[PDB]
């Protein structure tokens, strides 16, 4: 994480599993669709979206 | 005599009409429960809709009921 | 407030009417909409702020009305005019690609894009 | 093929009239070789 | 005569059955309204006219049935 | 005489049909309750008094059928 | 005599029809239970008491139809 333009701190974050997505406390203040496999898609989607950011 | 028998028979037929109204009320309420459970928050807007829907469905039932009463009492 | 964002751009990061192409068909968000998570399919997207309307061609992504009325749309690429003839040339190639050919699946994606182009 | 890979291929196809900036072109094609490893042992690099 | 008078009161009863359908019908329109407004709160201003319209049309079929009931009861 | 007494008994049999719809109705309200509650885990405190209300109203239609049956049965 | 006794039997036959609604009713409750439980998993412990309550009420409607039948019998 580039803390300041004169500093740099190595930083870590946890990428959230498909298991995580499933049981996430609020998941009822979002409209999941059973027919859609939104966890198996969203897991993948945030795998990359987060990872790209980490790389950036 | 036949006409007096017919009053009672006719009344019975009208009682059948009520089954539909019973189903009707439930359908409005099922939608209420589903809608509320979906939003946690639509309820105040939806609640006057639900009462209206109950009343109109019920009204058709009432028509069945009053025709029965006319046939029972004469 | 609407959020529309790409990795390399930010487009709207509510906004009056948004019409979105999703796993669940097409979804519309107008003011407050109830909170959803929908994967956006390869798409034609419309965003309207008042009566003013902007038309976007979208590579699929994710849509999420947040329960705080933030319509997070994230997608890889959005102007529809920019996408619009060279693509027709490509479409011939893409048909060719399906013929020979994961590469098979890729060529299938090209067919999906070909459909997406036909809408334009 | 993953969901985001599915989207990726679509995005690449989507970069087809020409008007396409360098950032688009870089975002469309990139060169890398994923070096698979085992235990030390290395299944030799192959283009990503 | 007894047969005719019986027929009026009986025939009325038979007609009353048709109304059950209308009761269900009205409810269906309202159910759709509730779910619809629930899915997008701001759909309401377009939809509420449609709902009352749908109610009225569904009711109209019921009206024709109910007319036949009243005709058998009273003439 | 015999025909009228007979008619009251016939009419009682006929009247039971009305109740069936209320039966299906009650089940539907409870089904909706289960489905809503399974979606939220926690809407229930808001939803439950509404659910009881809807139940009562659906039930009330069946009650109307039943009392009409009693009017015919007892005389 | 013959006609009145006849009418009682006929009316009894008619009475079974009311029960059919309850038959559907009980099933609808149990279907809802299975669907709810498979969707949520964890809701079941609160939901199972409610399911029994709904069952009892559905059955009861059929019982009322039945009791009128018993009077006719």
């Amino acid at each position: 994480d580039p803390v300041s333009s004169l500093s740099f701190e190595p930083s870590e974050k946890p990428i959230f599993n498909a298991k995580t997505i499933e049981q996430s406390p609020s998941f009822g203040k979002f409209e999941i669709d059973t027919d859609a496999n939104v966890p198996r898609d969203l897991f993948e989607y945030t795998l990359a979206n987060q990872m790209l950011t980490a790389m950036a | 005599q036949l006409v007096l028998a017919a009053k009672y028979i006719g009344a019975g037929i009208s009682t059948i009409g009520l089954l539909g109204a019973g189903i009707g009320i439930a359908i409005v309420f099922a939608a209420l429960i589903n809608g509320v459970s979906r939003n946690p928050s639509i309820k105040d807007t939806v609640f006057p809709m639900a009462i209206l829907g109950f009343a109109l469905s019920e009204a058709t039932g009432l028509f069945c009921l009053m025709v029965s009463f006319l046939l029972l009492f004469g | 407030k609407l959020q529309f964002a790409l990795p390399h751009e930010t487009l709207y990061s509510e906004v009056t009417q948004v019409n979105l192409p999703a796993k669940s068909g097409r979804i519309g968000v107008l003011a407050n909409h109830v909170p959803t998570v929908e994967q956006l399919l390869p798409g034609v997207v419309e965003v309207m702020e008042g009566s003013n309307s902007k038309k976007f061609f979208i590579s699929g992504g994710f849509a999420t009305v947040q329960p705080d009325s933030q319509l997070c749309v994230t997608a890889i690429e959005a102007p529809l005019e920019s996408f619009s003839e060279n693509i027709k040339n490509l479409l011939a190639e893409a048909k060719k690609n399906v013929s020979s050919s994961r590469e098979a699946a890729e060529a299938a994606i090209q067919v999906e894009v070909l459909e997406n182009l036909q809408s334009v | 093929i993953s969901y985001a890979a599915y989207l990726n291929v679509a995005a690449q196809a989507i970069r087809s009239t020409e008007l396409q900036t360098a950032s688009v072109l870089n975002r469309s094609q990139t060169d890398a070789f994923y070096t698979q490893y085992k235990n030390a042992s290395e299944p030799t690099p192959i283009t990503k």
